[PDB]
RNA sequence: GUGCAGAUCUUGGUGGUAGUAGCAAAUAUUCAAAUGAGAACUUUGAAGACUGAAGUGGGGAAAGGUUCCACGUCAACAGCAGUUGGACGUGGGUUAGUCGAUCCUAAGAGAUGGGGAAGCUCCGUUUCAAAGGCCUGAUUUUAUGCAGGCCACCAUCGAAAGGGAAUCCGGUUAAGAUUCCGGAACCUGGAUAUGGAUUCUUCACGGUAACGUAACUGAAUGUGGAGACGUCGGCGCGAGCCCUGGGAGGAGUUAUCUUUUCUUCUUAACAGCUUAUCACCCCGGAAUUGGUUUAUCCGGAGAUGGGGUCUUAUGGCUGGAAGAGGCCAGCACCUUUGCUGGCUCCGGUGCGCUUGUGACGGCCCGUGAAAAUCCACAGGAAGGAAUAGUUUUCAUGCCAGGUCGUACUGAUAACCGCAGCAGGUCUCCAAGGUGAACAGCCUCUAGUUGAUAGAAUAAUGUAGAUAAGGGAAGUCGGCAAAAUAGAUCCGUAACUUCGGGAUAAGGAUUGGCUCUAAGGGUCGGGUACGAUCAACUUAGAACUGGUACGGACAAGGGGAAUCUG
């Protein structure tokens, strides 16, 4: 049979990124002297719509502190930045929405962005519309920070890892109905080509392991092993249930 | 009713391919290509345009004088005069109170 | 391309350099309402320019045309 | 000739007619002209003084 | 076509020349064999491919 | 490699079929002359029509490649013909500093230090690399070694619709033209000298300000701007087209009628002065809130008002430039072909049409490229005058601008479909009437009049129409056909997600002609009105006809349910 389309994703022909009208990748300032010893402050001279993202980016510029030059960043917007705000990112920064402090230097319950997985990786969770991560402890001895993720997860990271004060821009975007085909089409037209879905089972039997049959039905179980192999994972991947969830979800 | 024809190999409507209709003084009507609008200069601070400021397209600009270019305040081609007046009153008051800034800390540290 | 009306400035021009041709034109033009009257216009061929002096009275016209330098080639009418 | 009579509002019948009274002559160019008109009057009306600004601003809105 | 690469309008220059008629002085020669010319070529019959 | 009747045998040749099927889509032809051996088919004149500016008109892109043009010419070819041709023979023809390529970057493609792979090669593109070159100074052996300081940007290819330095009008050829000729410009590069400006207060003054200008030094470095950007809506304005008054010409009709019907009356790039919605400055200090758009937005973060500043889209006058071009008259004569004249003037109108553009508004889990390149500002390195210096962003002047494409078709015959095939194949310009209209139908300009022909009009057909009384009884089934239809007015059910259902259903009216009424612009009013000019809309009223009138064209059948998405 034939090779299926979740396969054909991973050679990225037609399924590679739409980029062209993208800003360029949001990140942190590089963590040099001026961040890991004292503060540096910036300007944020515009904040802008990304394609294909839910949530503004701001453009923050600062000083070369080694060459008589300006050096723009591109920052992904907390909910509150503005226009002309000054931005205070280092070890000693006070804590205030939009500036970017070391995890080890904010109180448990702050409420921190783009916060970084190792230091320096320029920010890794906690990025898209709505999104933050919560500090819920410290380790000094050994000096690691405890976080929730948005997913729910609880990790533990270097307190070195930056993370900026605030939650992300432009929340409740999935409240809205998109109420028809279009506003999908649309939607997707700026991000990458997996839209719209043909379901397996209206396939023939080389396409897809629900292809066939005289019904449409999927025939066998449609919880799969991981240890399946390429062309048999399609369905529900190594689900430990199945079903609709009753009672309260929300980890203890 | 006398219809016209392009002047260029370039049969489509495209923006470097905008037409106008002429009277000539053969007495007939003809096409005449016609260059793209030029747009007038933004201010950097704000974004207004730019008054004083001649509007070309920007080669153009190289081909012209340089009063044109220009008006007679600092800042001149640059900065939109009320923009010019703010940096005046910020760079001013704000070189004021850092005098004020350093002699109270100066005396902070001596009284404490 | 350009126009003159300094009758002063026009001489300088003519006795300049690289002007070797010029031309006189007779129009006949209506003044005011009624009557006609005697329009002659001076063209000089600068070397980037062509300049061109329009005397309305026919009496400057007259004086103006003995004025021209006598080594200057003109052409008449 | 036929050009005239219609100045002289000739085949303006119902049975002359094919588009709507829309098509035809717009509601909102009727209007316009109208509240242009008006707006103009009153502009004038106060400039001469016949119209004091206060009543002025009245009929404004209310035209 | 109709604006070209000079390579395309060297070689639409050769296709020109090659197409006549024999030289009929060649007939005549001794031994001669070549009655017409075979390699005739028309626009409207055979395109040539460039 | 030895014997054929066969193998739906192989190649070639040939029959009956048969002078048979046929050569019937795209409205359409006709009279005469000329030419010629020969004319239904060529050329010319006439007539009848057609395409009807959403073209059968005028050009291009892909593609073709000489099909373009001239002369000669009919063996084959153009499923009749042929004197004709996109055929045959022989020649001629494509002119650029400004139009394209060329330059830039897009998706993408792809060398290099490298890392895989037995290997053809695969991966990577700034990636674990000692990755390169500008500005001038140091030379007065001299030609370019070293002295600074930068820049670490790290190939290249990729758009004849994206970005982009700069040209127009008239004339001209058998066939070329924004390319030639004539005149008049502009750009870029290289040289430069005179004039002006500037300076003894060295690197200009003026204006309260917005900002003004003929100029008015400015290295490294840095920063800003232009290039540079969706879509729809109404409103404002420009251009060309459309409509139209007076006059000055030429043409048509004139039994009768028409101060009539048709037509000419034009002005390029470029340059000077001038012209703008928006924006901004100065004075002023606002409730009795005011200003104001078609569209409700603005003001103590300074409105209304008065006075000014700016962009120059765009228009006006003048230069170009009447000398050109257009239209007439009056003479000349085998010719090349002239010559002489006159006139080419002044207005009006707009929900018009196409297109351009502005200030606004609507929309988005869509917010609608990049690079080359050009300019500006911040900075102040440095270089500079009184016995004479600085200036080429002001004026004028000198030299130069290479290579390739440039014909023509662009389609019911120049491309692809075996072809001169009823198919397919990207796009610009767009007149008058009727009408809501880029609809249909008729017309002007331009282009066609191509598609074998003649004679008859049996059956059966294909395509177009009509039928008394009945009215789906026909059929698997109302298949096919018929009925309906524009617009104004009246009137409109169940049910419903309250948005619909709805043009529900059901009704009346509609020509011609002659009147009445309502609806606007502009100017002077001391600190009630008058005068003038220019527009089809809507309603109402008489008269009139073989009761007709969305008179052709154009143009929904409706209702009650079931299944189902
Ligand atoms: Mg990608
Ligand atoms: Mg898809
Ligand atoms: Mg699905
Ligand atoms: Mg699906
Ligand atoms: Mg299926
Ligand atoms: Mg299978
Ligand atoms: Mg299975
Ligand atoms: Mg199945
Ligand atoms: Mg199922
Ligand atoms: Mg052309
Ligand atoms: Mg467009
Ligand atoms: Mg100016
Ligand atoms: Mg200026
Ligand atoms: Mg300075
Ligand atoms: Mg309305
Ligand atoms: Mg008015
Ligand atoms: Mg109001
Ligand atoms: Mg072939
Ligand atoms: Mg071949
Ligand atoms: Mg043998
Ligand atoms: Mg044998
Ligand atoms: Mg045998
Ligand atoms: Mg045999
Ligand atoms: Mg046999
Ligand atoms: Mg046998
Ligand atoms: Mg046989
Ligand atoms: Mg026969
Ligand atoms: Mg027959
Ligand atoms: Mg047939
Ligand atoms: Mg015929
Ligand atoms: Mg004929
Ligand atoms: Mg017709
Ligand atoms: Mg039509
Ligand atoms: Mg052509
Ligand atoms: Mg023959
Ligand atoms: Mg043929
Ligand atoms: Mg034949
Ligand atoms: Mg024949
Ligand atoms: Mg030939
Ligand atoms: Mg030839
Ligand atoms: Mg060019
Ligand atoms: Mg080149
Ligand atoms: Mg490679
Ligand atoms: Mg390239
Ligand atoms: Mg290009
Ligand atoms: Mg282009
Ligand atoms: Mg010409
Ligand atoms: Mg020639
Ligand atoms: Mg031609
Ligand atoms: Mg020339
Ligand atoms: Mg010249
Ligand atoms: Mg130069
Ligand atoms: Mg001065
Ligand atoms: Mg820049
Ligand atoms: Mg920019
Ligand atoms: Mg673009
Ligand atoms: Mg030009
Ligand atoms: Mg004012
Ligand atoms: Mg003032
Ligand atoms: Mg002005
Ligand atoms: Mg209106
Ligand atoms: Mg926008
Ligand atoms: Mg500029
Ligand atoms: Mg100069
Ligand atoms: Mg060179
Ligand atoms: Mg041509
Ligand atoms: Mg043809
Ligand atoms: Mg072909
Ligand atoms: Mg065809
Ligand atoms: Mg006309
Ligand atoms: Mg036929
Ligand atoms: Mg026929
Ligand atoms: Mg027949
Ligand atoms: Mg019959
Ligand atoms: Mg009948
Ligand atoms: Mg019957
Ligand atoms: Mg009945
Ligand atoms: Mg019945
Ligand atoms: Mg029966
Ligand atoms: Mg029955
Ligand atoms: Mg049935
Ligand atoms: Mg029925
Ligand atoms: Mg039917
Ligand atoms: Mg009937
Ligand atoms: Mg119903
Ligand atoms: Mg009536
Ligand atoms: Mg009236
Ligand atoms: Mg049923
Ligand atoms: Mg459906």
């Amino acid at each position: 049979g034939r090779v299926i389309r979740n396969q054909r994703k991973g050679a990225g022909s037609i399924f590679t990124s739409h980029t062209r009208l993208r800003q360029g990748a949001a990140k942190l300032r590089t963590l040099d002297y001026a961040e890991r010893h004292g503060y540096i402050r910036g300007i944020v001279k515009q904040i802008v719509h990304d394609s294909g993202r839910g949530a503004p980016l701001a453009k923050v510029v600062f000083r070369d502190p080694y060459k008589y030059r300006l050096r723009e960043e591109i920052f992904i917007a907390n909910e509150g930045v503005h226009t002309g705000q000054f931005i205070y990112a280092g070890k000693k920064a006070s804590l205030n929405v939009g500036n970017v402090l070391p995890l080890g230097s904010v109180p448990e319950g702050t409420i921190v962005s783009n916060v970084e997985e190792k230091p320096g990786d320029r920010g890794a969770l906690a990025r898209a519309s709505g999104n933050y991560v919560i500090i819920i402890g410290h380790n000094p001895d050994e000096n690691k920070t405890r976080v929730r993720l948005p997913s729910g997860a609880k990790k533990v990271i270097s307190s070195d890892a930056r993370g900026v004060i605030g939650v992300i821009a432009g929340g409740g975007r999935v409240d809205k109905p998109l109420l028809k085909a279009g506003r999908a089409f649309h939607k997707y037209r700026l991000k990458r080509n997996s839209w719209p879905k043909t379901r397996g089972v209206a396939m023939n039997p080389v396409d897809h392991p629900h292809g066939g049959g005289n019904h449409q039905h999927i025939g066998k179980a449609s919880t799969i092993s991981r240890g399946a192999v390429s062309g048999q994972k399609a369905g529900l991947i190594a689900a430990r249930r199945t079903g609709l969830l009753r009672g309260s979800q929300k980890t203890q | 009713a006398q219809r016209v024809t392009f002047r260029r190999r370039n049969p489509y409507n495209t923006r470097s391919n905008k037409i106008k209709v002429v009277k000539t003084p053969g007495g007939i009507l003809r096409a005449q290509h016609v260059k793209k609008l030029a747009t007038r200069p933004k201010c950097g601070d704000c974004g207004s345009a730019l008054q004083g400021i001649s509007t070309l397209r920007p080669r153009q600009y190289a081909t012209v004088s340089k009063t044109h270019k220009t008006v007679s305040r600092a800042y001149g081609g640059s900065r939109c005069a009320n923009c010019v007046k703010e940096r005046i009153i910020r760079a001013f008051l704000i070189e004021e109170q850092k005098i004020v800034k350093k002699v109270v800390k100066e005396q902070t540290e001596a009284a404490k | 391309a350009r126009e003159i009306t300094d009758i002063k400035q026009f001489l300088e021009l003519t006795r300049r350099a690289d002007v070797k041709t010029a031309t006189v034109k007779i129009n006949k033009k209506l003044n005011k309402a009624g009557k006609p009257f005697r329009q002659t216009k001076f063209k000089v061929r600068g070397s980037s320019s062509l300049y061109t002096l329009v005397i309305n009275d026919a009496g400057k016209a007259k004086k103006l045309i003995q004025s021209l330098p006598p080594t200057l080639k003109v052409n008449r009418l | 000739a036929h050009a005239q009579s219609k100045r002289e509002g000739r085949h303006s019948g119902y049975g002359k007619r094919k588009g709507t009274r829309e098509a035809r002559l717009p509601s909102q160019v009727v209007w316009i002209r109208r509240l242009r008109v008006l707006r103009r009057l009153l502009a004038k009306y106060r400039d001469a003084g016949k119209i004091d600004k206060h009543l002025y601003h009245v009929l404004y809105k209310e035209s | 076509a109709a604006q070209k690469s000079f390579r395309i309008k060297q070689k639409m220059a050769k296709a020109k020349k090659q197409n006549r008629p024999l030289p009929q002085w060649i007939r005549l020669r001794t031994n001669n064999t070549i009655r017409y010319n075979a390699k005739r070529r028309n626009w409207r019959r055979t395109k040539m491919n460039i």
